[PDB]
């Protein structure tokens, strides 16, 4: 019932459109990173956030119920 | 601005896409040795 | 004059270019939910706060070691739900969490679920025998049984695979080392089937491409068929003769060896989920007890069965404080197993 | 066919083979009986799984 | 005990080799 | 008077042969595992 | 002919036969549990519920008869260790002998109904036809379920007419068959109370009477007994092999994570309570009592039971089994026998150290002594020549506290590793390897067989149900696809498989 | 080798149970009017 | 505006793929 | 009393009910705009 | 070695010796015997989905087959009606040649790339290394699904013929 | 007691396997045209 791909992706109007919408979803997922949000969205180390300066052991999670605050006290311990 | 198919040829379109992901493909490689994963 | 249960049923089974069906309202948010939550969490997640384990490539992972991996051990069992009582509603930290592990899982099991029920819906639709929902039903044993069985067996979610490329080698390594997983004849059954059905697969295209009738002129013999043709498009009788003479015993009916191509890789997946259910209580095919009791009582008798079992120590020793850091194993240079020199 | 003093007995409890009640009858009480179960389920689930915890339900051995 | 017991197994599986193929229901075209 | 849904039984030879393969093969798979 | 896979359907048309066949199954599935029992009996050791409960010996059916108040032999024992008691009729044989004379009843019951298949009652009064009322059979036997459910939660459960079921305390010590009351409020969703057990039955059993009634009386909906053909008795073959499937991952479940129907004195511990240390809590929680009340080392220790010891001991744990190492527990480690005591090793310093305990994970595991801050002090090693922590650089002892060996120090380094090696399995016991020519290598309990079979038969009947659901609802292409070109390629009709478009 | 002395048992049985069914079936397949 | 089944799976993929591969890019130029 | 949880389970049940009572009043509202003639 | 158990060996210290798993070309050699199992399925179940019906109910249906009947025995255009509706139209295949060809070349060529792995790790060239790949802003080594198979490697190649290196490097 | 651990596996085989031999021979001998 509708327009092959073949016809609609061979159109001008399609280029037209998407010669812009591309680009800009392109744009806004470099923007994403480089300006830092997807650290923040999901929580993610940043290079420097893996470990306080000094310590050597990895902030595993180890209460179910409280992991939330453990997670929470392990960020506050990066100064 | 028209609808109809065949005014870009398919054929380009193809190469143009195969192009492209060559290119996003080999900076993605290049990333494998600069940076974040480098080893280095 | 009409319901409007029939008008959604018309409106939902309308011939269009994805076939929807009321199958459809389950399979594709789950379906889509499930490849959507990997695609995020290999590109965005952490692994750090359940595994020590970097997993994305915003990390610096690539394609082959990215992962949405399991939850920390502590969680045990735990749904993980957005708004349950370990995330409590924070998104950020539902990915530190986990979440997204147990997120795949369901939603990808629901998926699962829709996708069979659509093969049934469209086999209804079409007036089709359903075989390939039928045929369905491996994967989805695999499945459950890998992802929610086994490490409902375990102590936890941590211990069901990981879902990325490496992370699933690790989890392979894992059932050598601590399953001896090789030695379960459910195993080697699986494998039977696997490698019998490719065999199939190759043999069975191979054979038809290979005494195909000459019907039409050119070199490339693939236009030279129709959909509609009544007629077979190659010789089940020369194939019967060729196989008969090179191979000993062939085919000579159609409609059984489509069914065994069937029966092949379908029941090996169904043997290998059985040994996985095992798998999940520990109840391994480990050890053959006669050889134990031999090789102890005798230091001069070696098999490559003994020779297998010290390699497994190697693995669990070398590998568990890493894998398992909830454990918190320390294991002094020492107390390790090593061959001479290495 | 062999009648009997007990087949005699139970035969109305046989004799109604293929009666419907007209279109959808009780299928929308159905629906939500079926709701309700699943919803159960869902809440028995969820305390075994500790995803739903209650004052005085200690899901343990010891109290 | 063991050893006769895999033995025989498998020298009935190379019987049976002989018997499907050489006394195999032959096929025929219905014809 | 007889019961009017009985039915022949059959099994031909390619599957008799199909068969005794399954059964020893698999026991040739499993006995192993029984002595242990 | 019928392919051999097939040869069964010769009853679908035909419901005396049916019923014959059905009454057969019954007649084994009783018949077999009659046998396990007898076969139990004559190889159950009734004489140490301590050390020698029957979950160590691979009983399988004892412990079902225990856990609804089945408790006491003809023989004059008790699975509790009493002595002396009359369990009237109803023994563990009695109950034996009622199900294999029951199945016999039930096999001439088949035979009757075989050759007597063509009753009157089979056939359609309209049609003469053979015919079922399946949606009210289903009313009726609902009805009956329900009735039977109720009775059961309200007489046998509450003990008002019957035995009660098994409860037991916390950690396992004191299990006995009592009457219990059903519990009301939210704690009986508590899979852990007992009180939850009996309101689920009365209150379920109510529901399925007034749900039977409901299905006695009122007739499905056209629309619903059209899709899922309700007059094909294959469709029911098809849920209820759902439902099945349901139930046994339930008891899989349950049977694996613990509930008061899967108690520990009948199945056995959880693989769950060595790995939070359940039982260990709770010995050093007393012990620690004992001393803050004034007792010395010894009499703290020497005041734990046996029983509690022996929870806590990895070769109890169901985790820690084979597929193929058959047989009961006492086969592995052996018949356990004595509690050793417990072992507190030290090093020269005196300084307590404690034995890293194994993993339910792991076949072997390596011997490594931590202090109470879990830096390690002492260990086995493998490669000598760079050992730092040797038993016998570190001059590691042990001594024991409670049982046997109360009161005892070792120092001969090969007999502390000895015993360190037996203290990464927890607490430690001395067993008859003889009496069983046991082999050292440890088998799951019935708590694992039974996880296992019932995990393993609930996927399978997935298959089935998927299997039978499809015969249900493509009945007529069973055989084959139609010998309209337009409905299977595109473009023809609007709605996929609607001629009428 | 010390073996289970149960394994010859399981293992003829394994072998004989399922094998004679299918002897009896093809057998009496064979002697029907052909 | 009128939307198809087609379109609609069409773009719940092609959008954030694109936005994900321009995510990708990015990462390729972070150094620790 | 409402624990944490059992308001978390409320809102996991309106969220689900929501998500369907959505889909389904959509997918109702489509299927009568846009109807199989016969 | 020639027996079931001295396979499991061979495969084990393949792996201590040359991260068989992170290598592209086994990984080529999975996907295809899982693809050429998975068409096995597929193609079969297709197949018998759409036989056409020359049989009653006691029968197997493989009897509506004889032997050297010149008609096709399934409907392919059902079945492809099928199929087509599964995935969408065009990723179905209605020449039976392509299909043939599509079984026959998929596990051919997945299994000739796994040969080519075991003949090219043959002289060492090896599965990918990302071993200490990830490094932190101060240098810390933050390890990945990579380290883990790196560490059950590791075991694998300390045990394996425990008698017979003298040296610390094993280079054959 | 002390029993000889053929004494099974002789006693199956002694009633199975001339049992079965009856069996296929009755089976058949049914099957064949009334
Ligand atoms: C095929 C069809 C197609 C279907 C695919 C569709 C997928 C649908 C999705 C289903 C998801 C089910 C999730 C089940 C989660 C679960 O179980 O979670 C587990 C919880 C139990 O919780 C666990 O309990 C353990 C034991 O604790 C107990 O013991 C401890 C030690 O003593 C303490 O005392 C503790 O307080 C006490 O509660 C630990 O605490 C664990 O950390 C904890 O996770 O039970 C529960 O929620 C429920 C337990 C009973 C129901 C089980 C039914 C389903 C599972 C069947 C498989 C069985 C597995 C056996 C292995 C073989
Ligand atoms: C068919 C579509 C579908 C299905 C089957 C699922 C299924 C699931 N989702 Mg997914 N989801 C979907 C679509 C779906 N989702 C969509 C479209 C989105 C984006 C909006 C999501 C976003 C999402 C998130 C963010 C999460 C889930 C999670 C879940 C899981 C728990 C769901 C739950 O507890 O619901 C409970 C709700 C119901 C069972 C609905 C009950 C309806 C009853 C029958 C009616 C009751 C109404 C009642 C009268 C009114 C409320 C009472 C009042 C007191 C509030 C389960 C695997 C969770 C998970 O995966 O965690 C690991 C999770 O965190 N989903
Ligand atoms: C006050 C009234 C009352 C009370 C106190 C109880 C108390 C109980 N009921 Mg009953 N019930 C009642 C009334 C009551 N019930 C009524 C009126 C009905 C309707 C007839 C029921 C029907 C009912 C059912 C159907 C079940 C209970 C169960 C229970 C128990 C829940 C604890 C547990 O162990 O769950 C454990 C069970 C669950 C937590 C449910 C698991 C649900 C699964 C996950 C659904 C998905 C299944 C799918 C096949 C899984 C495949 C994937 C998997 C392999 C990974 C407990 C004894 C459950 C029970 O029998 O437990 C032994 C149970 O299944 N009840
Ligand atoms: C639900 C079923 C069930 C469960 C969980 C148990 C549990 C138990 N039984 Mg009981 N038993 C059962 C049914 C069960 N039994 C039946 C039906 C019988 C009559 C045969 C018995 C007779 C019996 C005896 C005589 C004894 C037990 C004993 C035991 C204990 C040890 C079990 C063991 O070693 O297994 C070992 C299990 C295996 C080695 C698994 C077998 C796996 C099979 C062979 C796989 C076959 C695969 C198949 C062929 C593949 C086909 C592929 C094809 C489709 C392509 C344990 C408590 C022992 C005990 O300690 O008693 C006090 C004991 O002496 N049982
Ligand atoms: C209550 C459960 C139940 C019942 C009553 C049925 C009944 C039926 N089945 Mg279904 N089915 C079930 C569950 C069940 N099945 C399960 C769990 C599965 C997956 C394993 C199947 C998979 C299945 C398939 C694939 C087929 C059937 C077919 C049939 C029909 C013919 C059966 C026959 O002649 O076998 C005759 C069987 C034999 C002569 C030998 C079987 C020997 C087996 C493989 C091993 C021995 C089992 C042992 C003796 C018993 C222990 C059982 C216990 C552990 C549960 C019949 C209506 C057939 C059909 O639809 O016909 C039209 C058919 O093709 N069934
Ligand atoms: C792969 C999974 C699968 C598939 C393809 C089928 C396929 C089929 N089923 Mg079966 N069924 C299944 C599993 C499945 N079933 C399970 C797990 C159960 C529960 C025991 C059943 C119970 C069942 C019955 C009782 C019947 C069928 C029937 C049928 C047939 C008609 C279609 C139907 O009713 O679907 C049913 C629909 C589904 C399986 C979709 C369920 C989607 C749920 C509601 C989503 C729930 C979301 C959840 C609340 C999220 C929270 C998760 C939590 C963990 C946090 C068809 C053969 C019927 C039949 O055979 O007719 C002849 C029939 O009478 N099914
Ligand atoms: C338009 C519609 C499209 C719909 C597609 C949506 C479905 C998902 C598609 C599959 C995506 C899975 C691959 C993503 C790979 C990726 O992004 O790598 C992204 C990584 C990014 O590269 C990494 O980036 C880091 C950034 O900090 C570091 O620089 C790392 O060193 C560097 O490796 O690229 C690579 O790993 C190299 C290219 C790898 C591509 C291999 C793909 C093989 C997939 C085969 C199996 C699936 C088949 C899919 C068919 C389609
Ligand atoms: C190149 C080898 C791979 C393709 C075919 C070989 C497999 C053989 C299977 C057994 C015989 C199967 C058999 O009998 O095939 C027969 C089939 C058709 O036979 P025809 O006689 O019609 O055509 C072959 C010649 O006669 C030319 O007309 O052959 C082809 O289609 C060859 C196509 C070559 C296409 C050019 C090479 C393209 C490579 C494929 C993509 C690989 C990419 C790798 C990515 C990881
Ligand atoms: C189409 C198509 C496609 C795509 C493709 C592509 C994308 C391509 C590309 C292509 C290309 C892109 C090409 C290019 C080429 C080029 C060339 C070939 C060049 C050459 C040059 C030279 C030779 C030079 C030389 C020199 C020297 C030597 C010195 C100095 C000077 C000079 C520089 C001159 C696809 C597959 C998708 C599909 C199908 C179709
Ligand atoms: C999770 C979640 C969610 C959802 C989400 C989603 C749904 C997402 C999606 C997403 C997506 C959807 C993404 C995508 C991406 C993509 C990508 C990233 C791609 C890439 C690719 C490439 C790179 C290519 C490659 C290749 C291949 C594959 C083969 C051939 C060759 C080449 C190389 C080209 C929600 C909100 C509900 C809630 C919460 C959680
Ligand atoms: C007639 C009569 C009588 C008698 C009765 C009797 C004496 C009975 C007995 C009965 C019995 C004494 C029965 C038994 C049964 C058994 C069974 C039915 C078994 C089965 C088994 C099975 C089925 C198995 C399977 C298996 C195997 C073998 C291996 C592993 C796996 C499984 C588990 C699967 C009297 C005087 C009372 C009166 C009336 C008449
Ligand atoms: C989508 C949930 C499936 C439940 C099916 C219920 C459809 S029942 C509903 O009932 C009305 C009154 O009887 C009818 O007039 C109407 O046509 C019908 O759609
Ligand atoms: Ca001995
Ligand atoms: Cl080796
Ligand atoms: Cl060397
Ligand atoms: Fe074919
Ligand atoms: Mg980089």
């Amino acid at each position: 019932g509708e327009r092959p791909f073949s016809d609609i992706i061979t159109s001008v109007r399609y280029w037209v459109i998407h010669s812009i919408t591309i680009p800009a979803l392109f744009i806004a997922g470099w923007l994403f990173v480089s300006t830092g949000l997807a650290y923040d969205v999901f929580g993610t180390p940043r290079p420097d956030s893996y470990y306080a300066q000094e310590q050597r052991s990895i902030p595993l999670v180890t209460d179910r119920f409280e992991a939330k605050q453990q997670v929470e006290t392990f960020l506050e311990q990066l100064k | 601005m028209m609808s109809e198919g065949g005014r870009i040829p398919l054929w380009i379109v193809a190469t143009v896409a195969g192009m492209g992901v060559i290119v996003i493909v080999g900076l993605f490689f290049y990333g494998a040795y600069a940076g974040l994963g480098s080893s280095l | 004059e009409r319901g409007w249960f029939d008008i959604l049923d018309d409106w939902l089974k309308r011939d269009r270019f994805v076939f929807v069906g009321w199958s459809g309202i389950l399979l594709f948010p789950c379906a889509y939910l499930a490849l959507g939550g990997w695609l995020t969490g290999t590109t965005f997640v952490t692994s750090w706060y359940t595994h020590g384990l970097a997993s994305s490539y915003l990390e610096g992972c690539n394609f082959l070691t990215v992962a949405v991996s399991t939850p920390a051990n502590s969680m045990g069992h735990s749904l993980l739900l957005l708004w349950g009582p370990e995330a409590q509603g924070d998104f950020t930290r539902w990915c530190q969490l986990g979440g997204l592990w147990t997120f795949i899982a369901l939603h990808g099991a629901f998926g699962l679920i829709g996708f069979m029920l659509r093969q049934f819906e469209i086999a209804r639709l079409v007036g089709v025998r359903p075989y390939n929902a039928i045929a369905f039903s491996a994967p989805i044993a695999v499945f459950v049984s890998v992802f929610l069985i086994y490490p409902l067996g375990q102590s936890s979610w941590f211990f069901a695979p990981s879902f990325g490329v490496a992370a699933i080698f690790r989890f392979l390594l894992f059932f050598q080392g601590f399953h001896n997983w090789t030695l379960n004849p459910f195993h080697m059954m699986g494998v039977a089937g696997v490698l019998g059905g490719a065999l199939l697969c190759a043999i069975h295209g191979a054979t038809v491409e290979n005494t195909l009738f000459q019907d039409g002129e050119g070199a490339s013999t693939f236009r030279a068929f129709n959909p509609t043709q009544a007629e077979e498009t190659y010789s089940m009788v020369t194939a019967n003769r060729f196989w008969s003479q090179i191979f000993g015993i062939a085919f000579s009916n159609k409609r059984w060896l489509h069914f065994f191509m069937l029966f092949v890789p379908v029941t090996g997946l169904w043997m290998s989920a059985i040994g996985v259910v095992g798998l999940a209580l520990n109840l391994r095919s480990y050890d053959f007890i006669s050889q134990e009791i031999r090789a102890a009582e005798d230091p001069e008798f070696e098999t490559f069965y003994t020779k297998n079992l010290l390699l497994n120590e190697g693995i669990r020793a070398w590998m568990a404080p890493q894998d398992q850091p909830h454990e918190n194993f320390v294991f002094p240079e020492e107390v390790l197993p090593r061959g001479n020199a290495l | 066919a062999r009648r009997t003093w007990l087949g005699d007995i139970l035969r109305p409890l046989n004799s109604e083979y293929g009666k419907v009640a007209p279109g959808w009858g009780t299928t929308p009480l159905m629906a939500v009986f079926m709701g309700l179960f699943l919803v159960f389920l869902l809440i028995i689930l969820e305390i075994y799984n500790s995803t739903l915890i209650l004052d005085g339900v200690n899901v343990s051995w010891k109290a | 005990m063991e050893t006769i017991t895999y033995v025989f197994i498998f020298a009935c599986i190379i019987a049976l080799f002989f018997f499907a193929i050489f006394f195999r229901e032959p096929p025929r075209i219905t014809k | 008077e007889p019961n009017p849904n009985r039915q022949p039984v059959e099994l031909n030879r390619t599957s008799l042969y199909l068969g005794l393969l399954l059964i020893l093969v698999l026991a040739l798979l499993f006995s192993s595992y029984f002595f242990n | 002919g019928l392919p051999w896979y097939r040869v069964h359907t010769v009853l679908i048309n035909d419901p005396g036969r049916l019923i014959a066949a059905h009454l057969m199954h019954t007649a084994l599935v009783a018949g077999w549990a009659g046998s396990m029992a007898l076969y139990e009996l004559a190889t159950f050791d009734p004489s140490d519920p301590v050390l020698n409960p029957m979950w160590r010996q691979g009983m399988f059916v004892l412990p079902f008869m225990a856990r609804l108040g089945v408790t006491g032999s003809w023989s004059g024992w008790s699975i509790t260790g009493e002595t002396g008691i009359d369990p009237g009729f109803w023994s563990f044989e009695g109950v034996a002998l009622a199900h294999i004379v029951l199945s016999g009843l039930l096999f001439l019951a088949a035979c009757w109904h075989w050759v007597y298949w063509d009753l009157e009652l089979f056939r359609d009064p309209r049609t003469g036809e053979p015919a079922l009322d399946l949606p009210k059979m289903f009313g009726i036997h609902l009805f009956l379920a329900g009735l039977l459910c109720f009775g059961f939660g309200a007489f046998h459960l509450t003990g008002l007419f019957g035995p009660g079921m098994w409860v037991s305390d916390p950690y396992g010590l004191t299990g006995s068959v009592q009457p219990v009351a059903p519990e009301w409020g939210p704690d009986g969703f508590n899979p852990y109370n007992p009180g939850g057990v009996v309101a689920h039955h009365i209150a379920a059993g109510i529901v399925g009477i007034i749900a039977g009634l409901f299905h006695i009386l009122v007739r499905p909906p056209q629309r619903l007994y059209k899709a899922l053909r309700m007059g094909n008795i294959e469709t029911v073959l098809s849920s209820s092999i759902a439902a099945v499937f349901f139930a046994a991952f339930v008891v899989a479940g349950t049977m694996w994570y613990g509930s008061a129907t899967t108690p520990i004195e009948l199945f056995g511990p959880t693989r769950y309570q060595w790995d939070s240390s359940y039982f260990q809590q709770e010995i050093n929680r007393r012990v620690q009592a004992s001393l803050a009340s004034g007792a010395t080392l010894e009499e703290a220790w020497s005041a734990i039971p046996e029983k509690l010891a022996f929870y806590d001991y990895i070769g109890n744990n169901p985790a820690k089994g084979g597929l193929f190492r058959t047989g009961p527990m006492n086969k592995g480690d052996g018949i356990a026998q004595a509690w050793k005591g417990h072992a507190v090793f030290r090093n020269k310093e005196g300084e307590e150290l404690f034995v890293r305990r194994m993993p339910a994970f792991f076949e072997s595991f390596p011997v490594i002594l931590t202090d109470k801050n879990g830096v390690v002090k002492a260990d086995i090693p493998f490669r000598r020549a760079e050992s730092k922590y040797s038993f016998e650089q570190q001059g590691v002892t042990v001594s024991f506290y409670g049982g046997e060996l109360n009161g005892q120090t070792f120092t001969d380094p090969p007999t502390v590793k000895s015993y360190a090696r037996k203290a990464i399995f927890g607490e430690i016991f001395e067993f008859d390897t003889e009496t069983l020519n046991s082999d050292g290598i440890f088998r799951t309990s019935p708590r694992g067989w039974f996880t296992f079979a019932h995990a393993v038969f609930a996927l399978l009947f997935f298959f089935g149900h998927i299997w039978h659901g499809a015969r249900t609802l493509f009945r007529d292409v069973f055989s084959g696809i139609d010998p309209s070109p337009e409905q299977v390629e595109w473009g023809f009709y609007q709605k996929v498989g609607d001629v009428t478009t | 080798m010390e073996v289970n002395q149960l394994g010859l048992i399981a293992t003829a049985l394994f072998v004989l149970v399922p094998s004679v069914f299918l002897i009896i079936l093809y057998v009496q397949t064979e002697s029907q009017q052909k | 505006p009128i939307f198809t089944v087609r379109w609609v799976a069409v773009h719940t993929l092609a959008v954030p793929t694109i936005f994900f591969l321009g995510a990708i890019a990015a990462m390729q130029f972070i150094q620790r | 009393t409402i624990t944490p949880s059992l308001k978390g389970f409320f809102i996991g049940l309106l969220s689900g009910a929501v998500v369907l009572g959505l889909t389904f009043a959509v997918l109702i509202a489509i299927s009568q705009i846009d109807k199989v003639q016969r | 070695p020639l027996g079931i158990s001295g396979t499991f060996n061979f495969m084990i210290v393949f792996q201590a010796e040359h991260n068989i798993l992170m290598h592209p070309f086994h990984q080529l050699g999975v996907a295809g015997v899982f693809g050429g199992a998975l068409f096995c399925a597929m193609h079969g179940s297709l197949v018998t989905s759409s036989l056409i019906r020359e049989t009653t109910e006691t029968e197997s249906a493989n009897y509506g087959y004889k032997f050297g009947q010149e008609e096709e025995t399934y409907n392919i255009v059902a079945a492809h009606g099928y199929f087509g509706r599964l995935i969408f139209q065009y990723a179905s295949f209605n020449n039976s040649r392509s299909l043939h060809f599509f079984l026959a070349a998929w596990p051919v060529v997945g299994v000739w790339f796994a040969a080519l792995g075991i003949s090219t790790m043959a002289f060492n060239l090896n599965g990918f290394n990302f071993n200490h790949s990830v490094i932190d802003a101060k240098g810390n080594v933050i390890n990945t699904w990579a380290d883990i198979i790196n560490r059950a490697n590791l075991g694998m190649e300390v045990m394996h013929e425990r008698n017979a290196h003298n040296f610390p490097l094993d280079l054959a």
